[PDB]
């Protein structure tokens, strides 16, 4: 039901066409670089190469072909529990700053 | 030794800022708008220059200063159509370029957007104080009622309409003073340019994919350059076809009979590319209102990096907010017809519809998309 | 379940007892069984003129070198032979003798106390070879940054005043110190009612009383033909002293403001302004997290290896102020960050940080006053510059009724607009210039 | 932001053919047509709508300026 | 006992926002003032001359 | 918003608040000497003397 439209969603969006994953086009806010820098060094290569290939694939306007497009499922949110971290410690040092 | 490129200080900062300028490799043909505008900025400089060497701006001479430059000067003809379509080509690339600013969420770069709103409304003002100056009826009109909308604010109003109009209306003052601003303005929106171009290089350049590209750069002497000039040649190829192939397309004929102060034209109307502020205005019956509606729909700019609320920097991976997106642009397009069109039943409601179609889109239902997106996306 | 309150209230009182002669006996009894007993003379660089600056000092120096009871060696074989450790500390403002020894051996300690302060040899022999140390400690002591440091913050800050003098003095009196001038400065500050006897620890008051009745009171306070010295109020210059060696690996600055004297009721909220402050050294593990904001974006930029903010207090006068040591690139950084700090307390503090600062001042106070030596300083120098031994909860009162617009009025008095006094050391060309400093003293906002 | 120090990257090997030895107009149509096609599908279903209801107001709006402009006859019927 | 210059600085010159608007007052008291002043000279300067010294003459 | 909306926010602007009042004032002072804004100045005494 929910998971139907989701699914749309994630085939609307391009990011899979171009063989990047979820957490690959978050905007990169001051929460989301100390994540990306909190990274495990094999994840954080992953990603500069899938971000690489797809600004490759971008500059020529093609897509990856139909076979290497991420999977609904398949995609892995590497990047959600240290965003998370970050913005609570954010959350916690802007509480103890109003009072 | 050392490279005199990096070395010396003026080509140190020639170098950094268009040679040796990391850029993303994937910006696409609507990043070469920006350069597009700086050759149209430096052609119109140019051409009002040469067309200043042959003008007067008394009201006696004005009109027939310019049937001077386009008869007897020599390619004077030429020159005068290359600015009147240079300042449509100008407003082009202007709109096309906030509109890639919009789309691609490029307005993050929070400084660089608040200098573009200030040169938009600088360019604005000077191509509204340029097309008095060939003191045509259209000319003498369109700025009676846009000086006269000035008057709608509370108090100061007539005090500071008649101060701008120089006198109780429009006249020999008005005329000189716009030229004198027509002539210095320019020269302001070249160092506003700068410094533009200077809190864009404290940020680099945004891709239409929206991801930051510091693993991807490419030089941009060895490749936007001919990029940039083969726009460069597109945009000529325009503006000279419409300079030459049809040189009175995108302006009204009635600016080609002396300004009268005693007969209205048939119609009054402003240029294509103020027409859709016009229409704004018009939509709202209270002046106050109106004047106020005309101002938002240029500040709203101010206000968008605020109302992005979407997880992701661009819209390529928003279907819903591209539907949004084309269906502003559409609304643009619309409310451009409606100004040109006159204040009649069918094209009131058209016009007020609109209106509130284009600020509705701005400021509630686009945040409000994006967030049901990141919803969609699990975030 | 004792509280802090019941615990301010349970702490032992000291008790104050005069001799007829002018000498105060003051003590503070715990079951500890060590005691420390010593002798604190109001003398120091202060009371003396600029041909016998140092001369306190030097007699320092050879007060533990023999008596005419006892000779030189004599003294200290009896001391370590009792296990006591002897130890003397000269200031611009007070001179100390202090034991520290078993309780059992009071009575010992204190005729080698009134031994020391009165009957000192002052033999030439050791005049001379204490003039040598002295000479060598000089050279020694020019290598000690802060202290170079502080001093010159000291001579810029009271120029033309007796407080401007070092303890140590300059080399040429050194050399040039005799027995005589070493004999009239012992007769002329050191005198009974200049002098207070404290003792702390496994010591009773009445038997301290009667030792002291016993040894010191021959000692007079009587001034040979009426010369006696007075004290003179020390003027305050806003100045800026600059030693640029460039050579020197680090910078300290030191920048202080006129403040408050011992007894003046404003100490309190200035030293609980200085704790909301704070201190920071590279060491230290807090980092950016440290709630100093200073020390938060001294860790994140690593402006500075070490900064300390200091509230020395004279009798009338006082240096109020911090002291940074930082690379030759970030000086004036530093200084913008202090400067915005001192009037953000100046002007818009809040209640938070004043109770950290508070809770802060509490522990320091609490914290420092632990052990026999530190609880006999304490009694002895608030005998001689409170006149009293203000007890804990006295203090802690004092502490409570500081509150947020108590700070910001002390800090705007001592802080906002008032010329600063600079000394700066080693590679301080980025050190601004005076009218910089001073313009950070005031905001244009406020 | 110079070029040395922009970012950090690992393990990427990059191969880059000369301009030279290379044609500057590999597949041009044979390739570029597919390609154009593909990015029109997947455009034309957001770009185009937002237009198309343009062109029905434009329509609707002359059409119904050009009505109103003509006389009504019951006015001038009695 | 705090001078007069004493008493203008705690009272007014402390903090910059006093100071403005003491600035401020001060300026347009100054105008008028000096306005007033130097009209008055320079008409006792040309005194006989200037129109509105002979106006009544002339006028009604 | 919510970060701001905090008891030590309303603290500092309090501290602040004496403050912007007298910058308004000298805001208003400053337009009205500026302009000589005669609806004001009428009151204002010898200055009156004026216009
Ligand atoms: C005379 C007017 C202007 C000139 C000469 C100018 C010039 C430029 C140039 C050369 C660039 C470099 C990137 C590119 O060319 O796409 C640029 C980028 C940009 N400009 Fe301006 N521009 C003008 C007006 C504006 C306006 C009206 C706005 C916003 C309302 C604006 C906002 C931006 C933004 C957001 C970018 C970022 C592009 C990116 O992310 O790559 N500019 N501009
Ligand atoms: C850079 C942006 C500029 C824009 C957008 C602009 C726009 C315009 C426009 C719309 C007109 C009226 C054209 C017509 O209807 O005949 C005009 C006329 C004129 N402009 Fe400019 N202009 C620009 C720069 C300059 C500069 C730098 C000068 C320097 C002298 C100048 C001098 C003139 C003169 C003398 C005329 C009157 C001659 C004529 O109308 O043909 N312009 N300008």
């Amino acid at each position: 039901w929910l998971e139907g439209i989701r699914k749309w969603y994630y085939n609307a969006a391009g990011f899979n066409k171009l063989g990047l994953m979820r957490d690959d086009t978050i905007y990169e806010d001051d929460d989301v670089k100390e994540a990306i820098r909190r990274l495990p060094e094999n994840l954080y290569n992953d990603r500069v190469f899938r971000i690489k290939r797809a600004l490759d694939l971008t500059m020529r306007q093609q897509i990856l072909p139909k076979e290497q497009w991420t999977k609904y499922e398949e995609d892995k949110f590497y990047l959600e529990p240290y965003l998370k971290e970050v913005i609570r410690e954010r959350k916690e040092r802007e509480e103890w700053a109003k009072k | 030794m050392t490279n005199i490129r990096k070395s010396h200080p003026l080509m140190k900062i020639i170098n950094n800022a268009f040679i040796d300028l990391p850029a993303p490799s994937n910006i696409s043909s609507w990043w070469n708008f920006g350069s597009l505008l700086g050759i149209c900025l430096i052609l119109q400089i140019l051409t009002g220059l040469f067309l200043a060497m042959h003008y007067t701006s008394d009201t006696t001479t004005a009109f027939s200063s310019v049937t001077h430059i386009c008869r007897d000067v020599n390619y004077g003809w030429v020159i005068r159509y290359l600015h009147a379509n240079g300042a449509s080509m100008f407003f082009i690339c202007l709109f096309i370029h906030v509109g890639r600013g919009l789309y691609y969420g490029s307005y993050m770069f929070l400084e660089t957007w608040n200098i573009g709103v200030v040169l938009l409304f600088t360019v604005m003002a000077t191509a509204f104080m340029g097309y008095v100056l060939p003191w045509g009826q259209m000319s003498f009109w369109g700025a009676t009622v846009i000086t006269n909308l000035l008057s709608a604010i509370p108090y100061i109003g007539t005090d500071l309409v008649e101060w701008i109009w120089g006198g109780f209306s429009v006249d020999k003052a008005t005329l000189t003073r716009f030229f004198a601003f027509h002539f210095i303005l320019p020269f302001i929106i070249t160092a506003l340019a700068a410094v533009h171009l200077l809190f864009l290089h404290e940020t680099g350049s945004n891709n239409p994919t929206g991801i930051s590209s510091d693993m991807d750069k490419i030089p941009f002497h060895p490749y936007y350059t001919i990029k940039d000039i083969l726009g460069a040649l597109f945009m000529m190829l325009i503006l000279l076809i419409l300079v030459l192939f049809s040189p009175d397309l995108l302006g009204d004929p009635d600016n080609y009979t002396p300004a009268n102060p005693l007969n209205t034209p048939p119609h009054i109307k402003p240029e294509w590319y103020f027409l859709f502020a016009y229409a704004i205005l018009r939509s709202i019956p209270n002046k106050l209102g109106g004047v106020l509606a005309l101002v938002a729909s240029i500040l709203i700019l101010i206000l968008m990096p605020m109302l992005h609320t979407s997880k992701q920097r661009s819209m390529m991976f928003r279907p819903l907010s591209q539907c949004l997106f084309w269906m502003l642009v559409a609304d643009l397009i619309t409310l451009t017809w409606i100004g040109g069109q006159p204040v009649e039943h069918p094209f009131i409601i058209i016009g007020q519809l609109a209106s509130i179609l284009y600020f509705l889109i701005i400021l509630v239902l686009m945040p409000i998309t994006s967030i049901i997106e990141n919803n969609l996306l699990k975030w | 379940t004792a509280t802090y309150a019941q615990a301010l209230q349970s702490v032992p009182e000291t008790q104050v007892s005069q001799l007829d002669n002018g000498l105060r006996v003051a003590s503070e009894q715990s079951s500890q069984p060590t005691c420390t007993v010593g002798v604190w003379i109001d003398a120091g660089s202060r009371y003396e003129n600029e041909k016998n600056n140092g001369a306190g000092y030097f007699v320092e120096h050879l007060a533990f070198k023999g008596t005419k009871n006892r000779p030189g060696s004599a003294l200290e074989k009896e001391v370590e032979s009792m296990g006591a450790h002897l130890n003397a500390y000269s200031t611009r403002e007070h001179t100390a003798y202090y034991i520290k020894a078993l309780s059992k051996d009071l009575p010992k300690a204190v005729e080698l106390l009134a031994d020391i302060v009165q009957n000192c040899s002052l033999e030439d022999s050791q005049i001379e070879k204490e003039r040598d140390v002295i000479l060598q400690e000089l050279q020694e002591n020019d290598s000690s940054m802060r202290d170079v440091v502080f001093d010159y913050l000291h001579a810029t800050a009271f120029q033309g005043t007796p407080l401007a003098q070092s303890v140590e003095g300059p080399s040429e009196n050194v050399r040039k110190l005799s027995r005589a001038d070493l004999t009239e400065y012992v007769s002329q500050h050191y005198k009974a009612p200049r002098m207070v006897l404290a003792a702390a620890g496994g010591v009773e008051h009445r038997q301290l009383l009667d030792l002291a009745q016993k040894h010191f009171s021959s000692l007079s306070g009587t001034y040979v033909e009426d010369a006696v010295p007075a004290f003179t109020p020390c003027r305050f210059t806003g100045s800026e002293i600059r030693h640029r060696d460039d050579a020197l690996p680090l910078a300290h600055v030191a920048i202080a403001v006129e403040g408050p004297g011992w007894a003046n009721p404003d100490n309190v909220p200035l030293q609980v302004a200085n704790a909301i402050i704070g201190h920071y050294d590279s060491t230290y593990g807090g980092g950016t997290h440290m709630s100093s904001t200073l020390a938060s974006v001294a860790a994140t930029r690593k402006l500075c290896q070490s900064f300390q903010t200091f509230n020395i207090c004279y009798a009338e006068t006082g240096l109020l102020g911090a002291h940074f040591v930082c690379d030759n690139m970030s000086i004036d950084d530093m200084m913008f960050f202090l400067q915005g700090q001192w009037m953000r307390l100046c002007t818009s503090a809040t209640e938070s940080e004043v109770v950290r600062g508070k809770n802060i001042l509490r522990n320091a106070l609490v914290s420092h006053l632990d052990g026999t030596t530190p609880v006999c300083e304490d009694i002895g120098r608030s005998l001689l510059t409170y006149g009293r031994r203000i007890p804990l909860a006295e203090w802690e009162s004092r502490i409570a009724e500081v509150d947020a617009s108590v700070v910001r009025e002390v800090c705007s008095k001592y802080f906002y607009d008032q010329c600063p006094a600079v000394a700066g050391l080693g590679p301080i060309e980025q050190l601004p210039d005076y009218n910089r400093i001073r313009s950070g003293m005031f905001w244009l906002r406020f | 932001r110079e070029f040395g120090h922009l970012t950090r990257m690992r393990h990427v090997i990059t191969y880059s053919l000369s301009p030279f030895e290379q044609r500057a107009f590999p597949h041009y149509f044979t390739k570029g047509i597919p390609n154009v096609l593909r990015r029109t599908r997947a455009c034309i279903l957001r770009v185009a709508p937002p237009f198309v209801v343009f062109y029905l107001v434009y329509t609707w709006g002359t059409q119904e300026f050009e009505k109103s402009k003509r006389k009504n006859p019951a006015a001038y019927e009695n | 006992a705090p001078t007069l210059t004493a008493r203008l600085y705690s009272l007014l010159f402390r903090r910059t926002s006093t100071f403005a608007l003491t600035i401020a007052v001060g300026a347009l008291f100054f105008e008028r003032a000096f306005d007033q002043g130097a009209d008055a000279i320079y008409e006792h300067i040309n005194q006989g001359k200037l129109w509105k010294h002979i106006k009544h003459k002339y006028e009604n | 918003l919510s970060r701001f909306l905090g008891p030590r926010y309303r603290e500092l602007a309090r501290n602040w608040i004496p403050t912007a009042s007298m910058w308004g004032a000298v805001g208003a002072v400053g337009l009205v000497w500026a302009t000589d804004w005669r609806l004001i100045l009428d009151w204002v005494p010898y200055i009156n003397g004026k216009f």
